[PDB]
RNA sequence: GAUGUUAGGAGGGCAAAUCCGCCGAAUUUAAGCAUAUAAUUAAGCGGAAGAAAAGAAAAUAACUAUGAUUCCUUUAGUAACGGCGAGUGAACAAGGACCAGCUCAAACGGUUAAUCCUUCGUUUGGUGCAAACCUUUCGACGGAAUUGUCGUU
RNA sequence: UAAAGCUAAAUAUAUGUAGGAGACCGAUAGCAAACAAGUACCGUGAGGGAAAGAUGAAAUAGUACUCAGGAAUGAGCAAU
RNA sequence: ACGGACCAAGGAGUCUAGCAAAUGUGCAAGUGUAUAUGAUUCUUUAAACAUUUUACGCAUAAUUAAUG
RNA sequence: GAGAACUUUGAAGACUGAAGUGGAGAAGGGUUUCUUGUCAACUGUGAUUGAACAAGAGUUAGCCGCUCCUAAGGGAUAGCUGAAAAGUGUUUAAAGGGGUCCCCGUCUCAAAAGGGAAACAGGUUGAUAUUCCUGUGCCAAUAGUAUUAUGAGUUAGAUGGUAACAUAUAUAUAAAUGAACUCCUUUACAUAGGCUUUACACUCGGGGUGCGUUUUCUUUGCACUUUACCU
RNA sequence: UUUGUUUUGUAGCAAUAGUAAUUCGUAAUUAUCCGAAGUGGUAAGGACUAUCCUUGAAAAAAGGAGGGAACGGCUUUGUGCUUUGCUACUCUUAAUACUUGUAUG
RNA sequence: UUAUCCAUUUAUAGGGAUGAAUU
């Protein structure tokens, strides 16, 4: 059998068993289950485990810029009202 | 039927929704574009990736005093989109490519 | 190169006819751009800055007269509400906080924690 | 292959922005480039 | 009881070190191993806060009695449990840190819900350049409530 | 005085941000990561996961010029 | 018999808990000031000092299953 | 070109031999395509070559697909389970459409080889072509009112044909009343065997063109003689 | 309206396009494009025949039929319905004009 | 039999004596 379990067998491997991934956009979209393997898409959660920590620190809140979440942070320092300019001139 | 007192959100900002300005993005150069303004009256522009073929053309009315045909479109490999525009035979591309300068 | 003082005393209309005016010099400079042409190339920025300035100048005053339209009147639209972090928003004000039975309040006014210098 | 998602082909588009070496000037003031033969993108 | 893109609202997800529930092993130790041990641990799942939880005695004591919780020092490696093997293992007191108490239900009040809320308002104030807040008392029109709100202890 | 409830303080923090420290480590150490590091790259995937700091005081001194070279480079009576 | 091509760097009885004897030191029928408080203590000060104008540990007594 | 066995051109000699290192596509790849450069490394020899490096440039559709339908199936709605996470999918549901109140009715995803509105020919680029251009078509839409023309029917709904059935040829066969509610049919189907018909392909004979052989022989050998959808 | 004869047409598309030529010029003209048939290699269709304890998808969409609901227009009067008078009407394509969001991909 | 459990359909007439079929 030149289709052997070796090199043989490598030469029939096309086709994706997971792709890109709305939301992760991690090549983890399992296609035919339409379930993410890092981020378990449909599934309103993140599927993140205790048992995974690296994983867990590779994703976490502060990898990825904090679009608002920086925004707000220093203005309870600031303490302003909200909606207020300061003085002109 | 709805019936609200207050309106729950109010964008009173200036519409961010691509207006010609931004919708069609500049004229095309190259060999082949001047080939085609040239030898079939087709004018060759850059738009945004999100313009649809009626609106583009909307643009183009608006932009210049040129009238289109037809309009064929793609989405170039840089992110971006080129409109292939055949202009009306009353109008010659050539002149009108001069006016845009 | 208008800058910002400038604008705020321009009626809406005009700053909007200002804007259209920067948004065809950009579009000309973009054009230019395209073309084998690299002597304006460098204007272009200082005009995206202008227009960048006129629409914040009318996003400004878009939303004042929109605050003007909605003064008071109990409910108002989520984005001229104060916006604040969503606990806070939920969280009790500060009167409600406070607010005690009425036995609760009498003994209050009856014996407060009064000050009784030891010696 | 010949007939892609528009997603992947943007994603594909990105790549090869990507891919394009440092404009020379910089320099006067890279390590992530990629062949399309030695590194697949795992899409 | 359904139903409504009715009017106004809320929940969902992310993040966990401490925190609170659940759920839940095994390696391991016993020179084997089966009870035990690991361990009421890891993982799993769910939920909070700047702390959480606990908390105002159906408490301990047997004293000349102490007096909510929590935490520390201690009791104490003690009582006890444990193929009484390996191992495990508190509590009361005592010294501190800190100290804070309370309100429902039930009893009573019918010469009367004395309550409460939505919406629309009305007019004195105090700040701020504005934006806004901050308070003040006063009635409408609705409802909720007698299957029980509020006052009294 | 059970079978209803609330309640600050002391107490805990290997998470996040912000400060301050060390009889600590000194680029095979210290976080995996002093550097475009959870990056490149590998794995279908869950995941795994690096290497890589230092010219000089000053490149606003980064090698001018000449000769030999196809060029790289080399050499100089030349040069910072 | 096994390990070792070579070189450079890294590379292995440590740290804590309680017990022990050894020895040093202070005090000694006592000893250890535990938490915690207090200060004219505050770069070092997370230490040093102080201990309220019969705390507890171990020891001073043993023994018994035990009331004792 | 500094430099050539492996760059290019010519001339030989050869192979691949229509089950092809030829054309097209799918999966997978992702700018590898193309032009101009071009050689630090790589291109296990060289290399001026390159799928390398650098700068640009390149992918145009109502008709080709996806887009719509359902299939094996999947994800969910109601429930019901379960501490939850999840596991099930009418098991005791008040589960949007069609007609003028009745009558139906889980939703959604799942085929770039199943089903399916409609496109062909020539030409053109450095690189795209059923997609651009020229030409010819086809399909689906096309609100209301008012004009117009086009023809029907009536003076409320044609005719022929014994019958099988046929008939509107107006620029264009447009028009042959029809609601509810039904019943069909198309979609829509295995494999094998031969037989037939068409099509392309190949060939043969002749005429017509050009080329090839010619010491000798050969009215000769080869090439071209084409015709698309649509009506 | 039917019969006889002739000339056309590669049935329109269509020759203006191709292909093979021949020239002339620095793109244009010209001439060619057609008379007979066999092989059955492909592919499709057709009518059939045989095999099965195997009988060989569904729906979207479309069509046909049964069925017979409803029924011209305009004007006037009374409370969509009823009565009275008059005769171009019901269709149907295509075109056009006008409002309504800008009514072809 | 009312709890419960099972089945049946559009939850379609209370029990006995090879056309069409609807407003
Ligand atoms: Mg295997
Ligand atoms: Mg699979
Ligand atoms: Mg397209
Ligand atoms: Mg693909
Ligand atoms: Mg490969
Ligand atoms: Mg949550
Ligand atoms: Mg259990
Ligand atoms: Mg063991
Ligand atoms: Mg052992
Ligand atoms: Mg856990
Ligand atoms: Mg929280
Ligand atoms: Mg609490
Ligand atoms: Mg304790
Ligand atoms: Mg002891
Ligand atoms: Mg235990
Ligand atoms: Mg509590
Ligand atoms: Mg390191
Ligand atoms: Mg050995
Ligand atoms: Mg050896
Ligand atoms: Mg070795
Ligand atoms: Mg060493
Ligand atoms: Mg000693
Ligand atoms: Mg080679
Ligand atoms: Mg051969
Ligand atoms: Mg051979
Ligand atoms: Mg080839
Ligand atoms: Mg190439
Ligand atoms: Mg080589
Ligand atoms: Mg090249
Ligand atoms: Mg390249
Ligand atoms: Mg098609
Ligand atoms: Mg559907
Ligand atoms: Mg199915
Ligand atoms: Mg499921
Ligand atoms: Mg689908
Ligand atoms: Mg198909
Ligand atoms: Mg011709
Ligand atoms: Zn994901």
């Amino acid at each position: 059998g030149k289709a052997g379990k070796g090199t043989g067998s490598f030469g029939k491997r096309n086709g994706k068993t997971h792709f890109l991934c709305l939301r992760c956009g991690k090549r983890s979209y399992h296609l035919q289950k339409k379930k993410c393997a890092s981020c378990g898409y449909p599934s309103a959660k993140k599927r993140r485990f205790n048992w995974s920590v690296k994983a867990k620190r590779r994703n976490t809140t502060g990898t990825g810029r904090c679009r608002y979440i920086k925004t707000l942070r220093r203005k309870l320092k600031n303490k302003f009202t909200e909606g207020s300019t300061p003085k002109p001139k | 039927a709805r019936n609200p007192k207050c309106p729950r959100i109010v964008k009173s900002c200036h519409s961010k929704t691509l207006d010609k300005y931004g919708l069609i993005k500049y004229p095309l150069t190259s060999e082949k574009a001047m080939k085609k303004i040239e030898e079939i009256n087709t004018l060759v522009f850059m738009c945004d990736k999100r313009a649809n073929k009626k609106n583009i053309k909307k643009s183009v009315k608006n932009l210049f005093g040129i009238e289109c045909d037809k309009v064929n479109v793609l989405n170039t490999l840089n992110g971006d989109k080129k409109a292939y525009v055949r202009l009306s035979g009353e109008h010659d591309a050539l002149e009108v490519a001069n006016k845009i300068g | 190169n208008v800058k910002a003082y400038e604008l705020r005393t321009l009626k809406k209309k005009e700053l909007l006819d200002k804007l259209d005016e920067l948004k065809k010099e950009l579009s000309g400079l973009r054009i230019s751009k395209a073309l084998g042409n690299s002597a304006k190339n460098s204007k272009i920025h200082g005009v995206r800055k202008n227009v960048a300035r006129v629409l914040t100048v009318y996003n400004q005053k878009r939303k004042m007269e929109l605050r003007q339209l909605y003064k008071n009147k109990k409910f108002k639209p989520y984005n001229l509400r104060k916006k604040l972090t969503k606990n806070k928003r939920l969280q009790l004000s500060p009167k409600q906080k406070a607010a005690m039975t009425l036995r609760q309040k009498k003994k209050v006014q009856n014996f407060p924690q009064r000050k009784y210098l030891v010696v | 292959g010949s007939i892609k998602r528009f997603r992947l082909k943007q994603r594909l588009g990105k790549c090869r922005r990507q891919n394009r070496p440092v404009p020379h000037w910089y320099r006067l003031k890279n390590t992530k480039r990629r062949h399309w033969r030695r590194t697949k993108l795992g899409l």
